[PDB]
């Protein structure tokens, strides 16, 4: 009866909530519909360790920047996703990770780096500068895209495995 | 009679109030007879208003929205939201297992809680996708179907108020705590609603008294059961209210050996000219002091007598009654003020008196023949703006101030235009002589059609200045038409209290309390213990009995749920009871190993499981904590219980509910000083004035037993300087710093200094006495209250404070930090003093408790200093500015 305790985190309009409802309920939405702090649930099977998974999504918007203390306290593990069309999502993407370490003093915490709307024909980010951002953090790396369910078990079943090493 | 359900009935009630109603039924009195009767109708009344929109007027019944007074915001309160607008988070239950998932929304805090939904609603459907079955079937179905709960406790938003008017959401607000709200569907809180069933219990089933010529005269033939420890005497007097009408008469002295008096002792009234609620108080004296000693005069027994019964007759004929023991002390030989009746133990003096029998039964003249009086009265006796400005000057006046004989017969004179200002209604009141029926008769008139006030008014006529039911039937309508439920609980327990004012059982007043009891649940929940915990008090023990058995009679299944609550504290009063009769020398080590041993075993741990918490009803207890639960080092051993919240969503709120129970100290007055103190904070956040108190929860269920709110990570100053080893003056501000640090520092110093603020100046009007550090407490965010409000009404600044509101400087006294905090209390004084007439009225009310500190008026004057209400409001100020000031 293991529970995982994912936080999804990343700037705004980079697809983190577009990525859990394409998880659970088979589906994708079109519509930019904002997202403060919401939790979602669902049995998945992984390596025949049959778990649950317990999501957060959180906020985007840098306006409601206090409330990332507290999610970040009682995550196990983080998915970071940065969004292959911004230059500012790989800036901001190192205080979000750098912040995860300071309520966490340990410099290890499981956490792997997702990159979005793959499906997306024009990218302007290369795949080379996020795998080496991700070796640099010692971290893996998962190219997704959320219309498509591409490898969107890939980039949350990594992590489930990621947090079952420190464990 | 024989039904099975009523015998059933009849027998659970007995359980919740003490007492078999069977009692009831060999009481012969015909006025006691007549109330199980005639109360009925106000049962039918209720029941009729749950069932009116049934099942959502049932759900009303039972989970009636705690909501605020006003909906409108303050300034300082709408602020502390972003840009009008409040984050709310929404959760739901999932799995079987109780599992939840949420949703965090951003909406106006003016939204209905179905519009909140509709935001929930709105979120769902934008995540899934479907074209014309969204709106069609989602939208529709999901709509009407569920209901807001508060996360951790049993109170609902059943009702279209605004969000924030909801007391869990406005404190969340003033607090920064984010609401946490739980979805579930209106026919999952439907189904759990219980049945009504109520039915009609089988008990269901000729001279004027102006036309006699005569003055008023009474007999005193002999007494019975008397213990001699010199002489003796009766001590008699006609009084209305606490006022006599005439000068007080005693009898000859007869030595105690063997009393017989037969003397007619004759009053300086005319029997035409008696007030409705004329009494006859009475006693027996004792004169102890012969042969070298000044003579003493000590009452040995007293009782009162209505001189008109229930039928509006005019007692005739022989008569005896079994007097009361003497009260908590007293300040004369009689006790006007006190319960009218015998006693119904007959092991006590007995005092056999004779009323004077004309021919015919004498009754007191109807409506008719007093209007067509005082319309003679008027007849035989057949504006100006200087004396005008002086009646609006006469009914600002505070109740206890001294009205002048000139200003009495000032207001009398102008009865008939200070119906333009009717708030001087009781200051014209007691400018009345009673004792002539030419001016009761037009003062009957006057109040007929007199214009209604609002309820803080109507409540002085009330007390025990007030006894005419004309003018309490007055009050009472004027409560009906503008007492909201909201007011109604706050000031219920003064409601309760002036029931005993009441020469009658059958009343305007208690048919309003209990038709409110039985429609509102969250009343009739306080309403049920303000009567139990008083039904040790054999002077009202007749009156609230009657009166709770005819409440649950038709409280409807919530009688089941209050049988928990009571038993559950029987078993707390039989085991502190037993711990101070074989345990109390013993240490708190064996002490506790017998507490355990008792709380283990099956028939206690059973009842003290699974009931509702008497100081809230929306907390359910569950599980007994009894690892934590322990004995505290106080005087008579308080037990600190903790159970556990059964609710579904427990994390969100609290998992762990803490209550202690006291065994042997009268919580009465800590009960009216939180209130009041709740009422103070009320009225200064109202206009202004961010002043955050802690009235925390008190409750007094019996003789010297109740419940007392735990509040969470709260400190005693001294835990504060005991952890730090002994007493230095600036421990206070680093242990603030050391829970407070950074950013949250000045935060922590603006809460210290304002809720210092409020409860210098709470501390101060009502005189609350014994400070010292083990009676003030902090919490961790620097939150500054008061424990132990044992007395009142028999000036505090120390240099620690000072120091932590001038932010650890040296010259506190002169900083602007300072100035910014006596500025405040400043603004909180006279804020008090505006609403004086309340303060006085709730106290005055209370005088018919046997509270200690509350016997005279006298005892009320204090405030009255306090208060400086005899000066000018400018003269008021310099006043409270030079006592906050010296020193300090
Ligand atoms: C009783 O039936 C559910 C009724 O719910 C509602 C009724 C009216 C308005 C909103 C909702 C409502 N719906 N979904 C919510 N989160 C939620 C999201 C995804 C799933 C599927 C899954 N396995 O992850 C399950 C969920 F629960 C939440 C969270 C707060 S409100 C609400
Ligand atoms: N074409 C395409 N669009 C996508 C994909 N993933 C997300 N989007 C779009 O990107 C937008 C942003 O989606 P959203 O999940 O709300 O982003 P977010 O990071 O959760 N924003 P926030 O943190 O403020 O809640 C939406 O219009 C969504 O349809 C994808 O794989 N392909
Ligand atoms: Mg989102
Ligand atoms: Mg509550």
């Amino acid at each position: 009866m293991t529970e995982y305790k994912l936080v999804v985190v990343g700037a705004g309009g980079v697809g983190k909530s577009a990525l859990t409802i394409q998880l659970i309920q088979n589906h994708f939405v079109d519509e930019y519909d904002p997202t403060i702090e919401d939790s979602y649930r669902k049995q998945v099977v992984i390596d025949g360790e049959t778990c649950l998974l317990d999501i957060l999504d959180t906020a985007g918007q840098e306006e409601y920047s206090a409330m990332r203390d507290q999610y970040m306290r009682t995550g196990e593990g983080f998915l970071c996703v940065f969004a292959i069309n911004n230059t500012k999502s790989f800036e901001d993407i190192h205080h979000y990770r750098e912040q995860i370490k300071r309520v966490k003093d340990s410099e290890d915490v499981p956490m792997v780096l997702v990159g979005n709307k793959c499906d997306l024909p024009s990218r302007t980010v290369d795949t080379k500068q996020a795998q080496d951002l991700a070796r640099s953090y010692g971290i893996p790396f998962i190219e997704t895209s959320a219309k498509t369910r591409q490898g969107v078990d890939d980039a949350f079943y990594t992590l489930v495995r990621e947090i079952r090493k420190h464990k | 009679v024989g039904n099975r359900e009523e015998k059933i009935l009849n027998r659970e009630i007995g359980f919740a109030i003490g007492m078999p109603v069977c009692e009831f039924d060999m009481v012969k009195d015909p006025e006691v007879q007549d109330f199980r009767r005639n109360i009925l109708n106000v049962c039918k009344e209720a029941v009729d208003l749950r069932d009116l929109n049934s099942p959502h007027s049932r759900a009303m019944y039972v989970y009636p929205p705690n909501v605020e007074s006003s909906p409108e915001l303050p300034k300082h309160i709408y602020n502390k939201l972003d840009k009008g607008q409040i984050i709310v988070v929404i959760w739901v239950i999932v799995s079987p297992n109780n599992d939840k998932q949420k949703y965090t929304l951003k909406i106006n805090h003016d939204c209905v809680p179905e519009q909140v939904i509709a935001e929930a609603i709105r979120k769902k459907t934008r995540s899934m996708l479907l074209s014309s079955e969204q709106l069609k079937l989602c939208v529709l179905e999901y709509q009407g179907k569920y209901i807001l709960k508060v996360c951790g406790c049993d109170e609902y938003f059943l009702e279209k108020y605004p969000l924030s008017q909801y007391k869990y959401i406005r404190s969340c607000i003033m607090l920064g705590r984010m609401p946490n709200l739980m979805l579930m569907a209106k026919e999952s809180l439907y189904s759990q609603l219980p049945m009504d069933c109520f039915t009609m219990p089988s008990y269901s089933r000729t001279k004027s008294l102006w036309v006699i010529n005569s003055a008023l005269r009474i007999k005193i033939l002999c007494a019975t059961y008397v213990n001699v420890n010199d002489k003796i005497y009766v001590r008699t007097g006609i009084y209305h209210g606490g006022e006599p009408l005439c000068d007080n008469v005693n009898t000859q002295r007869v030595p105690c050996s063997n009393p017989r008096w037969n003397e007619w002792l004759n009053y300086d009234i005319y029997i035409p000219d008696l007030p409705r609620a004329a009494r006859l108080c009475l006693s027996i004296c004792s004169v102890k002091g012969r042969k070298g000693a000044k003579e003493e005069h000590c009452p040995l027994a007293w009782g009162n007598i209505n001189l008109f019964d229930y039928t509006d007759t005019l007692v005739s004929g022989k008569m005896a009654l079994n007097l009361w023991p003497v009260p908590h002390g007293l300040e004369d030989l009689l006790n006007p003020i006190g319960v009218t009746g015998s006693n119904p133990n007959k092991e006590t003096p007995c005092l056999e008196l004779e009323f004077d029998w004309f021919s015919s039964v004498v009754k007191f003249p109807d409506m008719s023949v007093i209007e067509e009086h005082a319309n003679w009265s008027v007849s035989r006796e057949a504006l100006r703006e200087n004396d005008k400005e002086q009646l609006k000057a006469i009914s600002t006046r505070d109740p206890l101030s001294e009205i002048t004989e000139q200003e009495k017969d000032f207001l009398w004179s102008h009865r008939h235009y200070c119906v333009t200002i009717p708030e001087i209604l009781p200051k014209l009141l007691l400018s009345v002589k009673w004792n002539s029926r030419d001016e009761v008769a037009q003062m009957y008139c006057l109040v007929k059609d007199w214009p209604p006030i609002k309820p803080e008014q109507a409540m002085e006529l009330l007390d025990c200045n007030y006894p005419d039911p004309m003018v309490r039937g007055f009050a009472v309508r004027c409560l009906e038409k503008y007492l909201t439920d909201d007011k109604l609980s706050q000031y219920l327990i003064q409601l309760v209290q002036v029931l005993k004012y009441e020469q009658y059982l059958d009343n305007l007043l208690v048919r309003f309390l209990l038709k409110k009891a039985l429609t509102n649940q969250r009343i009739g929940h306080f309403f049920f213990w303000h009567l139990k915990s008083e039904m040790h008090n054999k002077t009202v023990s007749q009156r609230f009995g009657l009166l709770l058995e005819s409440y649950c009679r038709a409280c409807g299944m919530y009688l089941k749920h209050l049988n928990r609550q009571v038993e559950a504290m029987e078993k707390l009063i039989n085991l502190t009871d037993i711990l101070k009769q074989e345990k109390k020398d013993e240490t708190q080590k064996v002490q506790m190993k017998f507490l355990v041993e008792q709380m283990r075993r099956p028939d206690f741990m059973d009842a003290l499981q699974g009931f509702l918490s008497p100081l809230n009803p929306a907390h359910q207890l569950g599980n007994l904590r009894l690892e934590e639960c322990r004995i505290m080092s106080s005087a008579k051993r308080p037990l600190w219980l903790n159970w556990e919240n059964p609710d579904i969503m427990s994390e969100l709120l609290f998992q762990n509910n803490e209550i202690i129970f006291k065994n042997g100290d009268d919580l009465r007055q800590d009960m009216l000083t939180l209130q009041i103190i709740r009422i103070m904070e009320n009225i200064w956040q109202n206009q202004g004035l961010d002043l955050r108190m802690l009235p925390y929860g008190c409750l007094s269920i019996g003789d010297c037993v109740g419940l007392i709110e735990v509040v969470r990570n709260s400190h005693t100053i001294m835990q504060i300087q005991c952890k730090g080893l002994q007493f230095n003056s600036h421990t206070l501000h680093q242990w603030l710093k050391d829970k407070n640090k950074g950013e949250i520092y000045d935060a922590a110093i603006d809460l210290f200094t304002r809720s210092c603020a409020g409860y210098c100046v709470a501390t101060f009007i009502l005189g609350i006495g014994d400070r010292h550090n083990s009676n003030i407490m902090v919490k961790d965010d620097g939150q500054l209250f008061h424990i132990d409000f044992g007395h009142f009404l028999d000036f505090v600044l120390t240099q620690d404070f000072l120091i932590v509101i001038s932010k650890g400087a040296q010259e506190c006294t002169k900083t602007r930090e300072f100035e910014r905090f006596q500025e405040m209390c400043y603004k909180a004084y006279l804020a008090i003093r505006q609403h004086a007439n309340l303060f006085i009225n709730l106290f005055s009310m209370m005088l018919g408790s046997g509270m200690p500190e509350l016997q005279s008026f006298d005892d009320i004057a204090y405030i009255r200093k306090t208060l400086a209400l005899d000066k000018t409001e400018q003269e008021a100020l310099e006043y409270f500015m030079k006592q906050m000031n010296d020193a300090h």
